[PDB]
């Protein structure tokens, strides 16, 4: 069953190829054991070759199959990297077709959802300059996928977070804190909070980029999901050294943090209390 | 017919 | 071409209708501007009416169209709500067709992915008793979609979380912690973690439903994604008051968390540290 479809991924017939791809995506979406059976059958080298396809439909389907395989365990994501998917994926970040671009970003965010080894592989493949460039995109759908991929890379160790900072992601993220789009604002806050989950040098970079006045202002948001995202970003900054804690106080956060201890939402109360306790 | 779900753990 | 496609939704020819629905969902899958153009062309009353169609082929395309529209901004989700999609979606939760059930669940999760007003609209439409009842389904895909819908609703305010508890989600979720299907298990864990992200009374309800033994047991899971979801749920529980913290310690979480601080996975060591910090 599986060897036949793996052979069919190399077929000259476009319909036999499209059907094999759709079948492979369906098996790969059914858990880690089914992902492992797809890897063991040797589907990855053929999937990787299809990332060079001129056909839009085949490309989107190959990217979707790879994003499903990459939704598995760290060793399964490593199998996608070892098959050489990353140079072809990073190249697809320059696509003028927004449907292909969305799928390429989604595949990359799945790979970047692994361990530090998998995240470092994404960084070493040159994904960060293409991602940072996409933060300037007028397409809100692409911007959200790019922000999600960036937030996964920034979920790694201090070395991975520093690579995000070194790529110039911070000025683009601080600019997005003024977005009237609440979904984009939420994603930009999430990317910033992950960067701020690093060490004092990574936290100071967030402070130096001028994130604090916008974060402090968003504590006045009537949108509770925006408020929570801003509270978590500030709480991560407050987990830094005395210099980082002093910057939060200087930015005028203390008054609003104490007031939010009495907010209607009991989770906001806890997050504001935790933030204020880190500072004092 | 593609369905994608995203989740965040602080 | 958009006002013609809208006119074609009032066609009695089933093939013409299915074709118009496919083309409108394709435009709706390409961003906020395209979704708004579909809204402004007046597609919504026709889409909402088509949810009363007894034909599976029409229903699947109409639900796919609405879920793509509901994948936009909060204002675009509100447009779907204002057109009355929710009573029609809640009725489709009684459908015996498992494919229709999955599509309706996905459309509802997209609506519930909006702001607290959008989530409240889903609750007010009476979606929760039907969602909780679907947690008894033998169909693994239905279970995953029902669990994802609940986790979106439980990602809202304290009243949105309490509504999920009052509808009886907790005994059903706790039972699903016995699932051999790791995909169902991850979804049940994610839903519980969202409920455990509320106030002390909400956290106490998770404890009282008997979730702690299974949660602590899953911290030893060989599947790292399960381990991380169990750990996230417990970390949220540890956000509670002394009564909640004492219950966690009595369940044996301390010894597991201390042991996890040396785990190979950097993300696991990090989250185990923050959890252990909350408990002490």
């Amino acid at each position: 069953e599986l060897p036949q479809m793996v052979q069919q991924l190399n077929s000259p017939d476009q319909q036999e190829l499209q059907s094999a791809l759709r079948k492979l995506s369906q098996i790969a979406s059914g858990g880690n054991e089914q992902i492992q059976a797809v890897i063991d059958a040797g589907a990855l080298p053929a999937l990787v070759q299809l990332l060079s396809s001129p056909n839009e439909q085949i490309l989107q389907e190959a990217l979707w199959a790879l994003s499903n395989i990459a939704s598995g365990g760290n060793e399964q994501i490593q199998a996608v990297i070892d098959a050489g998917a990353l140079p072809a994926l990073v190249q697809l970040l320059s696509s003028p077709n927004e449907q292909i671009l969305q799928e390429a970003l989604w595949a990359l965010s799945n790979i970047a959802s692994g361990g530090n080894e998998q995240i470092q592989a994404v960084i070493d493949a040159g994904a960060l300059p293409a991602l940072v460039q996409l933060l300037s995109s007028p397409n809100e759908q692409i911007l959200q996928e790019a922000l999600w991929a960036l937030s996964n890379i920034a979920s790694g160790g201090n070395e991975q977070i520093q690579a995000v900072i070194d790529a110039g992601a911070l000025p683009a993220l601080v600019q997005l804190l003024s977005s009237p789009n609440e979904q984009i604002l939420q994603e930009a806050l999430w990317a910033l909070s992950n960067i701020a989950s690093g060490g004092n040098e990574q936290i100071q970079a967030v402070i130096d980029a001028g994130a604090l006045p916008a974060l402090v202002q968003l504590l006045s948001s009537p949108n509770e999901q925006i408020l929570q995202e801003a509270l978590w970003a500030l709480s991560n900054i407050a987990s830094g050294g005395n210099e980082q804690k002093q910057a939060v106080k200087e930015a005028g956060a203390l008054e609003k943090l104490e007031q939010l201890q009495s907010h209607e939402n009991e989770k906001i109360q806890k997050e504001a209390q935790e933030a204020l306790e880190k500072l004092q | 017919r593609r369905r994608r779900r995203r989740r965040r753990r602080r």
